[PDB]
């Protein structure tokens, strides 16, 4: 046995392209629109249930994920690996920060863990690269509220608002016309629902949306009282009711 | 780990991958090295392409290994480190184990077989370079050149040039350099040195490097207005 | 806490001739005032006309015997069936015991 | 080995060591040179158990020949006894720790200064106008405490290190067979072959 | 043809085309005889020179005082599976006191041989060997090819040519399974069985090469002069 | 076996080329320009982002120019992905001199570490080179000012000033054109904007398309600062030389 | 073309050794079906003995992983065998570790985990398998959960997988669209098997004996199966109204 | 591409062969073994007249009683010399004796197929392995890079060998003096070389129980030479 | 195309080419049959005289696994050595931390976990053997076989190589003349005729028949060669039914 593929998998062409990156990105290009909007007191993250039969119970598999009590993740592509890339993100986020500095990460130093890890499938041995983009939403005390896209290759990008996936290019024109710089989270989520409408075909409610915010502090998800600095996680999963009632203001 | 055999033998008995190392020291920037009675100067090109070049930091064509002996080369520049650095290591070994420095020919031995090692070891490819190894060795008067090469032989010279267009300073050196009476000083070597490049180098501005190594670890790298005189007084002999 | 090494008692002699040597040994085996065996043999033909004698620790001295007859095996087929000198199977015997330096034979050895 | 004694002055650095090498009740040697030139201008004598003394410093010797042929330059004194506080801070902790004191006597060319440093084999460095290791400061220090003045000349430094010798030479029971003076100034360094 | 490239790969009629190009080595290389009795078994061996200048290349090697066997191909390999012999007669000898069964010599060679017959990277020998020996329960004759297929036999002859040998033992069978107590005439028989693989060539002091093992007789091999009363 | 499937990323070609090498300095061409020039009392980094959008958040965001240690930074072109990776390990190594010199990290050693890990990749090991160039922007008391380049060869080299990226070889004839030897960090400003100016496949070259950087002893005395040019200070610098 | 060989990206940005992997899956033509109860979770499959000169008591592709935990494969029987392998060494590793019983949920995102390293490295190749865990979880109550080549898995309400999946996953589909509820509203398990056998044999069309099924039923603190007599029992009250 | 340790239809190791090829461009080496010692002489080939020919080292002691010569792809051959005399010198150590030459030659021929996916091909270059001892007197063998090794009264490898060794085969006989050993070497040497066979592109050296394993002086050569061509005169 | 020409690589059938082909090699082999019985079970094989040179009964092809497990198996020899030196190994670490011998369907499952994990990389080569394996534990008597795939089921008759289709059409038959069951003396009878009936298929040269069996009154559950007058008689009954 042994893994006899030491080797590089994504290796550059005669015309410079690497071919495994291209191929990660067409394969996000299939996958299911998902989008992030910054307001000034919060960050909204979103994208589509798309239920892979009606028997499958839809709220088992999170397309949303909490990898830190204050950040956030979205992705678009294949399922799987961001399910591990969440795993490892999470874990990342304890080794290499909290266990050290006794406090989490701030958004921009996680994702450039998390963009470490994608850039290393880019060019270690016997891996194809991760067939995912991330849209990060998160907050911390000194750099405030930010969003993050992340990349197969790595890279990563800080964005007022955009979007990934089916219908990117138009979504990033529909939210180009109504960003700007003085939103409030409600009309972030407004908005994202709005153009989170035109890229899906079938049923549109809170049961086949999934849809979450970086927002204000939220004691009573804490599950304790007495420390006054802890305040609670400013992660929070909208629930199907909540989508709904903001469905009927639309 | 990589295990792959990347130089191997094909059907006529050639190790292409070591062939095609020398391909890219014949690349290169000629390099040339003459020795004279008590002496050997270490000529080398530098390509006019680069200019806006900082020469004051740019790493320079010959480098020294010691306090008593010298390496240049041609080829791939960034392989040439590792070699340097690896011999440079060496030399203080051999001064910590040994208590006496390395004389010029052990060096050589040394930087060729690291050159052998490279091609008959899995994962890795031949180093694209050439070298000039000279100096002299400790409580001796006797000047030293050597040269290796991908393949990890090497040998003495009493002058020899590497690099691109050396067929045409190897062609020069072999009806100019007398064995019989080699140039007797300082000034007679680092002519005929220049001579050798000015074949080839195209302009004799900065595009030659000049470094002299005398006994007793005395090594000094000439000036641009010194080599600009020896470019001047050759060619002024030439207008006749 | 355990004693790795033993006393087996015993003496053993070497006398060299013109022409032949002799290597003499008492067959008696002992552990502190007990008797082991009466007739427990010590010196030993190890081929290519060369006798030994590992005496002391009779754990450590069948093992190095052992040991050196198997050198002698090897000797054989490793260098076409010459036969293994005097001189040189001491020197091989040298080597044997150093190997254990730290963590000796407890053996005075003759050959 | 025994005494190594240091002393900055004005201009230079003089590094005081003892001659002598004894094992048991034997005096194996009465002409040994407790020190290494590190680089032209920075010298390091040393004391510490047989063996361990002169690995440790031609090992520290090696590495900074190796720095000064890579670069074409020669090192500081101050990244130099750092370098080699760090080669015995990390040895303290080590299987078998080098038991080796230093003093790194040196000649900045860049800031024209003498500078005496002083480290221990745990790894503890102070910088010095003066300093010794061992049972050698203990004698010395009143002296050097009482007559030092950091604008004294090489001359000077000198005498008032014949000064503190004596008194090592009244006071300690054992005979260390003299001493080996090196001076270090901006021309280099060099050996005081009468003392 | 495309199932060629390396050890690790089935043909589609489920061949292994590397452990056979290995058995083609076999083939290649001089003619060596082997057969035995109930008290003898011999080795006859026809030693191949390079040129006249060259000396005659060793066929037969020596694993212990009771074993040995002869080579046909590629000699380092056989120096290869002759050591490791060597070192399990030897293990056996010094851990249990007990000489190692000829039968269980072949089990172990066998498995060896397979190993480097299934993992990738390497490849198999390309040596085929004819071991003797006597043990517990008298003489035996082992056949070993790389393929790690081993069998015991009264007589056989492996290398080139070898198919005249190989049936002049089989029309022999009966009567020099009978020759006990008569090691001379067990040798003939082995002499004239590699004679029936010879053309242009015949056998000469320095061509001929023979080895026995018997009853009250270690593992000996005979060359120069001293086969030369077998001529 | 898996033989099959490599594509031996460290071979020579029969040209004596290193394939991989020359193929990742093929995709450092379509990167964005990179300028480096160096002046007599300070010098100049600046770099051209790639076809940005309006909803990209510029003040929080860093593609071209990195700082190593509080003396020494660099421009990028190529993947950004793996410069981090390259950044991360030269800021590390300048930390690791400084823990046992007690002393700055000379700019030139920084360089060689960094391209001598580069040339491993070309040698051994099986995998793909760094596609990344870097121009290296920094100050020690032996040189003084200094600027480098280095590519995924691992080859460095010194220069006055330098392009990397694309159009280099338009860039490097205008840079050779107007530089003087006497020149001022002010001048050189206005050098490394106005050849981006030209160089440019954008229409126009604008604030929001810019990262901006100047290394200048324009420090209260003797001593050295780095300064990462904000969005409205590249906005005031581009009306000041007068593009915009 | 060696993209299609081992698992990395075509032009299209797809897996073709993973598509493949799915097509192993209905190589045993055998199809199976899981459902849930109000207290049970049941799975049924179809059991096949084509040689007479098999024992008929040791085929089988439903495994019990852990006293909890059960698992149907549809598959090749060495790569289900590798996977039920695995699943039981982690469910133990689990309970050791965390001083709990490995819940069905976990343990399917355990090796949807591992699938999908076989989906990224090159060396390992993607089990030609698809694994569906059943038990009565003590937090989530009755539980389907069902693991693929590709790596991905996700809950259901019920579930059916092999060669004629859509016949059977319609007939549920349209069963649930009726009663409006996420289980069958049913209080012994013995009822709840009757209801899983009698949506098969009228989705796929075809009667059953005793031998021509196999069934696993999940209840609270133990997983088990039944045997040829259970089942013909079960078989009994069915065509009996 | 195809594995390195890989047989042909034929049975043969492929990059085997091919190293053999790589030796047949090699410079000419003979070795000529008579009952007074045994002659190895070489081919020096300087590529140009200005490489110092005395720095051509193609003629090599491995220890007192034991000499050797080399022709192919020479820098290989380094690591398999430092290795004999390391195997040499260890034996000297573990049994206070001189080694045998077939022992000695068979360590080096340990090492020839330790190749594969150890080093990464096989040795390009063949080596004449002569020597002395006491039990099989004066001998020569032929290290091959398939791990073969034959015994040889008289062998020649390189570029000229199967012209050499047909001349080898004609002129060899067991009562050879050392003398006319020498001659014999210069003389086959002078026919398959390109270049006029001179002292200084040329090599003499050899090999007695006596004084051991000496290489000749370009001075005590160039008398050799002058009494061939005398003797080649005289009739 | 290309799909077979490397191991673990699914072709776009979801098909493992390579297993296949060893299948091949397996179907080339000598015949082997196993009859499960009574009490017990009881191994034969076919065992081809390529010469007279062969010593009889010397070339045992039927391995003995502990001491109560006995296997054989048709293609690739050596590849059947080493599975049954891997199972050796299974069975002695079994035994070693769990006290009592390895039941037989566990033990079938280690033989199969290894086979199988040689069809999940392209550095290892199937095995090129079918191997019929079985014993008596404490639930009694058990009979298996495994394919190169790593495949394996329990059976009341086993047989594989190149006469399997005459052997399985024999075993069929005694599987439905014999419902309530056969005993063991009967079933080493019927294991000689039925590799007598099969070797129509190796019809060119002359072989010599193997049998082994364990039965728990016959053996006491322990695995033993049939031989002398035993055989001798189960030689006899099968020359007499070809005839
Ligand atoms: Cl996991
Ligand atoms: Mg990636
Ligand atoms: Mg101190
Ligand atoms: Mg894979």
């Amino acid at each position: 046995m042994t893994d006899r593929y030491s080797f590089s998998l994504t290796t550059f062409s005669p015309s410079g392209k690497l071919g495994q990156i291209d191929y990660a990105l067409t394969a996000v290009k299939q996958g299911v629109t998902s989008l992030g909007i910054k307001a000034t007191n919060g960050v909204v993250i979103a994208t589509e249930k798309k239920s892979s039969s009606p028997l499958a119970m839809s709220e088992t598999l999170s397309k949303v994920s909490l990898l830190t009590p204050d950040i956030g993740a979205v992705y678009s592509g294949m399922g799987p690996d961001y399910r591990v890339l969440v795993d490892k993100s999470r874990k990342v986020a304890h080794t290499s920060y909290k266990r050290i500095y006794g406090e989490y990460p701030p958004t921009k130093l996680l994702v450039s863990e998390v963009a470490k890890i994608m850039q290393e499938a880019t060019q270690s041995g016997g891996v194809r690269p991760f067939g995912v983009s991330l849209l990060i939403a998160g907050h911390d005390e000194f750099n405030g509220f930010s969003l993050y896209q992340v990349d197969p290759s790595g890279s990563y990008f800080p964005w007022k608002a955009t979007a990934i996936g089916k219908g990117s290019v138009a979504a990033k024109t529909f939210l180009e016309k109504r960003w700007n710089d003085e939103l409030e989270l409600e009309d972030a989520i407004h908005i994202a629902l709005l153009t989170l409408k035109e890229s899906v075909e079938g049923e549109f409610n809170g049961d086949t949306i999934e849809l979450a915010i970086i927002g204000d502090e939220n004691p009573d998800l804490l599950g304790y009282t007495g420390i006054p600095t802890d305040k609670g996680p400013r992660f929070r999963k909208l629930t199907s009711q909540e989508i709904n009632d903001r469905l009927e203001a639309l | 780990g990589y295990d792959r055999a990347l130089s191997i033998f094909s059907p006529d008995g050639h190790i292409f991958q070591v062939e095609y190392a020398l391909e890219a020291v014949k690349r290169g920037t000629c390099a040339v090295g003459v020795k004279g009675k008590n002496c050997v100067v270490l000529g080398c090109e530098r390509r006019s392409t680069l200019k806006l070049q900082d020469t004051r930091i740019t790493p320079s064509k010959v480098s020294k290994i010691d306090s008593h002996v010298v390496l240049s080369f041609s080829g791939l520049n960034a392989d040439s480190r590792i070699l340097i650095e690896k011999a440079r290591v060496e030399a203080q070994s051999h001064r910590l184990t040994l208590e006496d420095p390395v004389t010029v020919e052990y060096l050589t031995r040394y930087v060729a077989g690291v050159q052998q090692r490279y091609t008959q070891s899995g994962g890795v490819r031949p180093f694209g370079v050439s070298t000039l190894i000279a100096g002299f060795d400790p409580r001796d008067d006797e000047p030293k050149l050597y040269q290796t090469e991908p393949s990890g032989i090497y040998s003495s010279w009493s002058a020899q040039t590497i690099g691109r267009n050396s067929k045409t300073v190897r062609e020069f050196l072999e009806k100019n350099y007398d064995r019989k009476e080699p140039p007797a000083t300082v000034e007679e070597c680092v002519k005929l040195t220049v001579r050798s490049l000015l074949e080839v180098v195209q302009t004799g501005a900065k595009n030659i490097e000049i470094t002299v190594v005398k006994p007793d670890s005395d090594i000094v790298a000439l000036s641009s207005e010194e080599i600009n005189q020896y470019v001047t007084q050759i060619e002024q002999e030439k207008q006749e | 806490q355990f004693n790795p090494y033993g006393d087996n008692g015993g003496t053993i002699l070497g006398i060299a001739g013109e022409d032949f040597a002799v290597l003499a040994g008492d067959t008696r085996n002992i552990t502190d005032y007990s008797i082991n065996s009466r007739y427990e043999p010590k010196v030993f033909d190890c081929g290519d006309n060369i006798v030994m004698s590992a005496n002391g620790f009779a754990a450590d001295g069948d093992a190095l015997v052992k040991r050196f007859k198997n050198s002698v095996k090897w000797y054989h087929f490793d260098h076409n069936d010459k036969k293994l000198s005097i001189n040189s199977a001491a020197r091989n015997i040298q080597h044997l015991l150093y190997s254990r330096r730290f963590f000796p034979y407890y053996v005075y050895n003759i050959i | 080995m025994d005494i190594i004694l240091g002393i900055r002055v004005q201009d230079s650095v003089i590094l005081a060591s003892s001659k002598a090498v004894t094992r048991g009740i034997s005096v194996l040697k009465d002409s040994d040179d407790k020190t290494r030139q590190l680089s032209p201008h920075t010298l390091m004598s040393f004391a510490g158990e047989a063996g361990d003394t002169v690995q440790f410093a031609e090992y520290i010797q090696a590495n900074i020949q190796l720095y000064s042929i890579r670069e074409d330059y020669e090192l500081s004194p101050q990244a130099v006894s750092s370098f080699v506080r760090q080669e015995l801070a990390k040895s303290i902790r080590s299987r078998r720790p080098y038991q080796v004191n230093v003093l790194i006597g040196g000649y900045d060319k860049k800031k024209n200064k003498p500078e005496l440093y002083q480290i221990d084999y745990l790894g503890t460095k102070v910088e010095l106008p003066y300093g010794a290791h061992g049972y050698s400061g203990f004698y010395t220090f009143s002296l050097l405490d009482h007559h030092y003045r950091p604008d004294m000349t090489t001359e000077e430094g000198l005498d008032l290190l014949k000064l503190c010798v004596q008194e090592l030479e009244k006071r300690m029971p054992m005979d260390f067979k003299g001493v080996i003076v090196k001076i270090v100034d901006k021309d280099g360094i060099r050996q005081v072959d009468d003392f | 043809n495309n199932y060629d490239g390396d050890t690790v790969t089935f043909s589609p009629t489920g061949r292994l085309f590397q452990v056979e190009y290995a058995l083609e080595a076999i083939k290649q290389g001089s003619v060596t005889v082997g057969l035995r009795s109930n008290t003898h078994a011999v080795l006859v061996a026809l030693k191949r020179n390079a040129d006249e200048l060259s000396s005659y290349q060793k066929k037969i090697i020596k694993c212990d005082e009771h074993m040995g066997l002869s080579l046909a191909g590629l000699a380092p390999d056989a120096r290869v599976l002759s050591n490791y012999l060597r070192q399990q007669c030897n293990y056996s000898s010094l851990v249990f006191n007990r000489k190692l069964a000829v039968e269980r010599a072949g089990h172990l060679l066998c498995d060896k041989a397979q190993k480097n017959t299934q993992s990738y990277g390497g490849r198999p020998y390309g040596v085929g060997l004819l071991i003797i020996g006597y043990d517990k329960s008298g003489a035996h004759l082992l056949e070993f090819q790389p393929s790690g297929n081993v069998t015991e036999l009264y007589g056989t002859a492996i290398g080139a040519r070898s198919q005249g040998a190989k049936t002049y033992l089989e029309r022999t069978l009966d009567t020099f399974i009978k020759i006990d107590g008569n090691p001379d005439e067990l040798i003939k028989a082995g002499v004239e069985a590699i004679s029936q693989s010879l053309r242009d060539e015949s056998l000469t002091v320095d061509n001929l090469s023979i080895a026995i093992v018997g009853k009250d007789t270690p593992f000996t091999i005979y060359d120069g002069e001293a086969v030369a009363k077998y001529i | 076996g898996s033989r099959r499937y490599d594509s031996r990323t460290t071979i020579f070609s029969p040209e004596g080329r290193l394939y991989q090498v020359e193929y990742a300095l093929e995709s450092i061409s379509h990167a964005g320009t990179a300028i480096g020039i160096m002046a007599s009392d300070g010098i100049v980094l600046a770099a051209e982002r790639k076809v940005t959008s309006t909803l990209l958040e510029q003040d929080t965001s860093t593609e071209k120019l990195y700082k190593l240690n509080d003396k020494i930074a660099v421009a990028v072109a190529g993947l950004t992905a793996d410069a981090e990776i390259l950044i991360n390990t030269a800021r590390i190594h300048a930390q690791n001199y400084l823990k046992t010199y007690n002393e700055d990290i000379p700019v030139e050693i920084l360089v060689r570490r960094l391209s001598d890990i580069k040339q491993g990749y070309t040698q051994h090991g099986g995998l793909r080179p760094f596609g990344v160039s870097f121009i290296y922007a920094g100050y020690d008391d032996r040189y003084g000012y200094q600027l480098y380049t280095s590519n995924p060869s691992g080859n460095y080299t010194g220069w006055k000033a330098i392009s990397v990226g694309a159009n280099t070889s338009a860039a490097q004839t205008l840079l050779q054109m107007d530089y003087k030897d006497d020149m001022k960090v002010d001048d050189a400003i206005e050098l490394a904007l106005k050849t981006l100016s030209k160089t440019t496949d954008s229409s126009a070259l604008t604030y929001d398309r810019l990262e901006f950087a100047t290394i200048r002893k324009g420090a209260n005395d003797g001593e050295v600062y780095q300064k990462i040019f904000k969005p409205q200070e590249i906005k005031d610098i581009l009306v000041k030389t007068g593009i915009t | 073309g060696y993209d299609r060989h081992i698992t990395i990206f075509s032009p299209e940005g797809r897996l073709y050794q993973v598509e493949y992997a799915f097509k192993a899956t209905n190589q045993t033509n055998i199809n199976s079906l899981a459902v849930r109860g109000k207290d049970c979770t049941v799975v049924i499959s179809q059991k096949k003995v084509p040689d007479k000169l098999l024992d008929p008591t040791t085929v089988s592709y439903i495994f019990c992983i852990s006293r909890t935990i059960g698992m149907v494969v549809n598959g090749p029987i060495p790569d289900a065998r590798n996977a039920a392998l695995r699943a039981k060494a982690e469910a133990a590793e689990f309970r050791y570790k965390y001083g709990y019983d490995m819940p069905c949920d976990v343990l399917a995102k355990r090796m949807a985990n591992l699938s999908q390293i076989y989906t990224q490295r090159a060396y390992m190749r993607p089990l030609g398998v698809i694994l569906t865990f059943v038990s009565v979880d003590e937090e989530l109550g009755p539980s389907i959960y069902k693991t693929d080549p590709a790596g991905y898995y996700v809950g259901y309400k019920a579930t059916a997988t092999g060669p004629k999946q859509q016949e059977i996953t319609t007939n549920l589909e349209n069963h649930f669209k009726k009663s409006k509820i996420d289980h069958i509203n049913e209080e012994s398990w013995e009822k709840v098997v009757e209801f899983a056998i009698t949506h098969m044999i009228d989705a796929l069309g075809t009667e059953f004996s005793k031998n021509d099924l196999e069934v696993g039923v999940a209840t609270k603190d133990k997983f088990f199966t039944l045997s040829a007599e259970n089942i013909e029992e079960r078989l009994v009250a069915i065509a009996e109204q | 591409d195809r594995g390195v340790s890989t047989f042909s239809p034929e049975g043969r190791l492929f990059q085997v062969e091919y190293s053999l090829e790589a030796i047949k461009l090699g410079s000419t080496a003979i070795g000529i073994a008579t009952k007074e010692g045994v002659v190895l002489g070489v081919e020096k080939r300087a590529t140009s007249p200005l490489l110092e020919s005395d720095s051509i080292e193609k003629i090599v002691e491995i220890d007192r009683h034991i000499g050797c010569a080399m022709s192919g792809l020479t820098a290989d051959a380094r690591s398999m010399i430092e290795h004999a005399r390391t195997a040499a010198v260890t034996h000297n150590l573990y049994y206070d004796e001189d080694i045998n030459v077939e022992s000695l030659t068979q360590s080096v021929c340990d090492l020839a197929l330790r190749f594969g996916e150890l080093m990464s091909r096989p040795f390009g270059v063949a080596l004449l392995i002569a020597g002395h001892d006491a039990d099989d007197g004066y001998q020569l063998f032929h290290a091959e890079p398939s791990g073969t090794f034959y015994r040889y009264n008289a062998k020649a490898i390189g570029s000229g060998s199967e012209g050499a060794q047909a001349e080898l085969l004609n002129e060899w006989h067991s009562s050879l003096t050392l003398k006319e050993a020498e001659l014999l070497v210069l003389k086959i040497l002078k026919q398959v070389m390109e270049e006029k066979l001179d002292e200084n592109n040329a090599q003499l050296s050899c090999i007695t129980k006596q004084d051991g394993f000496k290489i000749y002086d370009n001075e005590k050569t160039a008398e050799l030479i002058k009494e061939l061509k005398e003797k080649e005169a005289a009739e | 195309t290309g799909y077979d020409l490397s191991n673990s690589v699914f072709s776009p059938d979801g098909r493992n080419f390579q297993v296949e082909y060893a299948v091949k090699a397996v179907e080339n082999g000598t015949t082997s049959i196993g009859i499960k019985c009574n009490d017990g079970v009881v191994f034969a094989v076919e065992k081809l005289i390529t010469s007279k040179l062969l010593v009889p009964q010397k070339n045992v092809k039927i391995q003995v696994v502990d001491r109560h497990i006995g296997c054989v198996y048709s293609g690739l020899i050596p590849d059947g050595r080493h599975l049954v030196n891997r199972g050796r190994e299974e069975a002695a670490s079994f035994k070693k931390l769990y006290k009592t011998p390895i039941p037989i369907p566990a033990f079938a499952d280690r033989l199969g976990q290894y086979v199988q994990a040689h069809t999940l990389y392209n550095s290892v080569r199937p095995f090129g053997v079918s191997t019929i394996f079985g014993g008596v534990d404490k639930n009694g008597a058990h009979l298996y076989m495994l394919e190169p795939s790593g495949s394996y089921w329990g059976y009341k008759g086993a047989a594989t190589g190149k006469g399997r289709q005459s052997a399985k059409a024999e075993l069929e038959k005694l599987v439905d003349h014999h419902p309530e069951g056969l005993s063991a003396r009967e079933a080493v009878k019927q294991a000689a005729k039925i590799i007598y009936l099969a070797h129509e298929d190796n019809k060119e040269k002359d072989f010599e028949l193997e049998i082994s069996w364990c039965s728990l009154s016959e053996t006491n559950g322990l695995h033993k060669f049939v031989k002398g007058d035993l055989l001798q008689e189960a030689i006899d009954f099968a020359q007499k039914e070809i005839n």
